[PDB]
C-alpha cells in the first residue's frame, strides 16, 4: 500500500547527467524522509543523503556533493534525483527509501530501485 | 497532583476521570484514550510460573495469564497489569530476586506468588486493610415534631 | 524531634488500602402536591 | 564514520539449526539507551527489507525466527530455525550519527 | 493519588496511613510495613563533611 | 543450613552409564534450580545444565545433549544425574548447586561433589 | 557463546598489597542495568563459593577486601589487602544467556 515508484533502467555516455524519479504513493509525500542509496554489486550498499519533502531541506553524504542532488516535487509527491558527471563506477542501482511501519524513523519502504548504466 | 499523576500512571487517571477502564497515554500535554474490552473472569488462567526457562536470571515481573474474549474464543496469550488489566505483551521482565514474595490483584482478591510460581488465590479480606479514607461521619440533623 | 531506623520490611506484615466506599445518594426528595388551601380556626 | 564489521563475510548453513552472524561498531552507537542498530536481508534482485531495529526489536512481517543483540559496539543477529528463506544477503547498519553506513554484508548459504 | 504516592515514596504513605512511622515497599498490589525503632534526638551525630 | 548431599565417588567402566544424586535439604526443594556444573582439573569448569524441581523442566549445555540427563524427585528431595556413554575424559567432578542467599539467582549453595571416574 | 578470558592465568602475589585480575566477556553481559557477572573462588578440593555477584555487589560472608567492578564486556576483580586466605582458584563467571559459561580461571599465590 505504500509504495515507492522508480524510473526504469539508464543507458547513459559517461560524463553527462541524468534524472532520478521516486513516485511516493500511498501517504502523504510531506511528512517523512526520503533516503536514496547507491547499489553498486562490487562494493557495499551506500548511502548518498535524504531530503525532507515538507520544508525541502536535504542532506547529502559527503562525498556526493556536486556528483548527486536531489529535489522535491510534493504536488507530485516525487523526488528527484539529479546525478552530475557520471563517472563509469557510477554505473549502480539507486535506491530511494522512505521511513513509517516501523517505531523508528528507518528505512522500511522501498522502490523497485532504479539501475543507471553508462557505456559508448 | 492530577497532572503529575496523569504523568505517572496515564491509565488508571485517564480511567477514573473519563468514567470507564479505558487505556491512555499522553499526546503531549492531552491524553489519547481508547476504551478498554472487558473479559470474564472465568475466561482467565495463571501460568503457574512467573520464571523464564529459556533465560537464566530473567523473570516475568508481572504475572503471565491466558484469556479467550468469549467462553469458546480462541485461548490468548497475555500478562497480567494493574486492576485486573490484561496486557496482550508478554514483555515486563525483571531479574529474578532471591526470596521474591509478591501479591498480585487478580478478580476480586490477589494470587500470592513465592519464588516466581504460584501459591494460592486470596481473598480481599484475608490481607490487613489501611485506610487513605479521612471518616467524615457526617449524620442528619433528625426530624423533631 | 525524634529520630527512626527503617529495618528493611518482610512478607510477615502485609497491608492494603481499603477499596473506594459506595456511600449514600442523595434521598429521593419528597414529593410535593401543590394545591390550593383554606385552613380554618 | 562509523565502520561496520560482521565476522562471517559469508557463512554457508544447514537448515533447522542456529544460525549467528556478529556486527562491531567499533564504537557506541548507543542514545537515549536505544542501540541504533538496524538489520537488513536482502534477497538478490529485489530491495532490502528490515528485519530488527534499535538492535532488538522484530521488524513487522517478520518471523520470530529472527533474533537480534549487542549494545555498545557488538551486535549479533540470530536465526533459529534457519529455513530455504534465508538464504540471502544480510547488512547490519547504524543509524547514530549523520553519514550512516553500512556493513560490509554476510552471505548465508547452505553447506 | 494514593495509589501513585505508595509507589513513588512507599515509606511516608504507609507512615502516614498506618499511623506510626513504618518503613514499607511494595509486593506488587500490597504494602509490606515493618514499624521502624525511634532513636533518641541526643543520640545523633553529623560528620561535617 | 543449605546443605546439598551428594553420592561418592564411582569407580566405573568406561562406556557405561551412572547416576549421581543431589539430596537438597534446608529449603524447599522444588522452589529453586538445581545446577549441575563439571569439573575436570585439565579444564575450566563446566556447566551442564540444570533443572527446574517444581515443573520438572530442564535446560541443558548444548554439548551434554545424550552425554547427561537430569531428573527430580520432589519427594525425595533429590535431584538425579543420568550420565551416558562415559568417556575416558568424563572422569571428573561434578557439582549440584542451587540458588538461594544471594539477591539475583546465583548459584551460592553447592555440594561437597562427585568425582566420578572410568578406568578396568 | 559467551567466552570469558581472565588476563592473568596465574598471578603470584605477596600479601598486604593490591591484587587486581580482569575479565572479558567478548560482548554486553549487561541487562536491566544490571551486569550479570559474577565471581567464584575455589580452594582446591571444595566447592566453588560466590563472591561477587552483578559484578558489584559483595557475596554474603565474605569480608570486603574483596571488591568487583567493571561492565559492558571487561570486569576486574580487586582485592586489598590480599592474605593466605586468597591462594585460590578463581573463576568469573556470566549468567546472561542459557548456556552460561565460565571463566578460564585465574590462580594467586606468593612470589
Amino acid at each position: 500500500q505504500v509504495q515507492l515508484q522508480q524510473s526504469g533502467p539508464e543507458l547513459v555516455k559517461p560524463g553527462a547527467s541524468v534524472k532520478l524519479s521516486c513516485k511516493a504513493s500511498g501517504y502523504s509525500f510531506t511528512t517523512y524522509d526520503i533516503n536514496w542509496v547507491k547499489e553498486r554489486p562490487g562494493q557495499g550498499l551506500e548511502w548518498i543523503g535524504w531530503i525532507y519533502p515538507r520544508e525541502g531541506s536535504t542532506n547529502y553524504n559527503e562525498k556526493f556533493r556536486g556528483k548527486a542532488t536531489l529535489t522535491a516535487d510534493t504536488s507530485s509527491s516525487t523526488a528527484y534525483m539529479e546525478l552530475h558527471s557520471l563517472t563509469s563506477e557510477d554505473s549502480a542501482v539507486y535506491f530511494c527509501a522512505t521511513y513509517g511501519s516501523s517505531r523508528y524513523y528507518t528505512m522500511d519502504y522501498w522502490g523497485q530501485g532504479t539501475s543507471v548504466t553508462v557505456s559508448s | 497532583l492530577w497532572n503529575e499523576a496523569r504523568k505517572l500512571n496515564p491509565n488508571a487517571i485517564a480511567s477514573v476521570t473519563v468514567g470507564r477502564r479505558v487505556s491512555a497515554r499522553m499526546l503531549g500535554d492531552v491524553m489519547a484514550v481508547s476504551t478498554c474490552v472487558p473479559v470474564a473472569a472465568d475466561n482467565v488462567i495463571v501460568q503457574n510460573s512467573m520464571r523464564i526457562s529459556s533465560r537464566p536470571g530473567a523473570c516475568y515481573s508481572r504475572p503471565l495469564v491466558s484469556f479467550r474474549y468469549e467462553d469458546q474464543g480462541p485461548l490468548v496469550e497475555g500478562q497480567l497489569g494493574e486492576n485486573n488489566e490484561l496486557r496482550l505483551t508478554r514483555d515486563a521482565i525483571e531479574p529474578c530476586t532471591v526470596g521474591h514474595r509478591r501479591y498480585f490483584t487478580f478478580g476480586g482478591g490477589y494470587v500470592y506468588f513465592e519464588e516466581y510460581a504460584y501459591s494460592h488465590q486470596l481473598s480481599r479480606a484475608d490481607i490487613t486493610t489501611v485506610s487513605t479514607f479521612i471518616d467524615l461521619n457526617i449524620t442528619m440533623l433528625e426530624d423533631h415534631e | 524531634a525524634n529520630f527512626y531506623v527503617c529495618p528493611p520490611p518482610t512478607g510477615a506484615t502485609v497491608v492494603q488500602f481499603e477499596q473506594p466506599r459506595r456511600c449514600p445518594t442523595r434521598p429521593e426528595g419528597q414529593n410535593y402536591t401543590e394545591g390550593i388551601a383554606v385552613v380554618f380556626k | 564514520d562509523i565502520v561496520l564489521t560482521q565476522s562471517p563475510t559469508s557463512l554457508a548453513v544447514s537448515l533447522g539449526q542456529r544460525a549467528t552472524i556478529s556486527c562491531r561498531a567499533s564504537e557506541s552507537v548507543d542514545n537515549f539507551g536505544i542501540s541504533f542498530m538496524n538489520w537488513f536481508q536482502q534477497k538478490p534482485g529485489q530491495p532490502p527489507k528490515l528485519l530488527i531495529y534499535a538492535a532488538s526489536n522484530l521488524g513487522s512481517g517478520v518471523p520470530a525466527r529472527f533474533s537480534g543483540s549487542g549494545s555498545g559496539t557488538d551486535f549479533s543477529l540470530n536465526i533459529h530455525p534457519m529455513e530455504d528463506d534465508d538464504t540471502a544477503m544480510y547488512f547490519c547498519q547504524q543509524s547514530k550519527e549523520v553519514p550512516l553506513t553500512f556493513g560490509a554484508g554476510t552471505k548465508l548459504e547452505l553447506k
